[PDB]
């Protein structure tokens, strides 16, 4: 895949981030183990993290300097709110 | 893979 994820800094232009983290616990199966993972579902094109450089459909690995993997739905979120005005989303762009 | 899709809503930022 690739190697150190880009952060996307958003700036909270006095309402949102723009984007919808979309929590999910990928099963590897029947099997209990999962890695809670997290994936842009919409970034709002038109002003916070889409002009900041998110492309929608992109997987957050970190946020802040701060592994998403095994967060909740609202800890990705909260992380992001917890940051400020703004924060670094790391997404993890395109691969062969 | 995907199963939180409803366990925890839609919220987004």
């Amino acid at each position: 895949g690739g190697s150190m994820r880009p952060p996307i800094i958003i700036h909270r232009a006095g309402k949102k981030y723009g984007f919808t983290l979309r929590a999910i616990r990928v099963y590897m199966g029947d099997s209990d183990v999962y890695t809670v993972h997290h994936m842009v579902w919409h970034v709002e094109d038109g002003g916070p993290a889409s002009e900041a450089g998110l492309r929608q459909g992109d997987l957050i690995t970190h946020v802040n300097g701060e592994p998403v993997h095994g967060l909740v739905h609202t800890e990705v979120v909260e992380l992001i709110l917890k940051s400020g005005n703004k924060v670094a989303i790391s997404t993890t762009p395109l691969e062969n | 893979s995907w199963e939180s899709h409803k366990s925890g809503g839609e919220t987004r930022l």
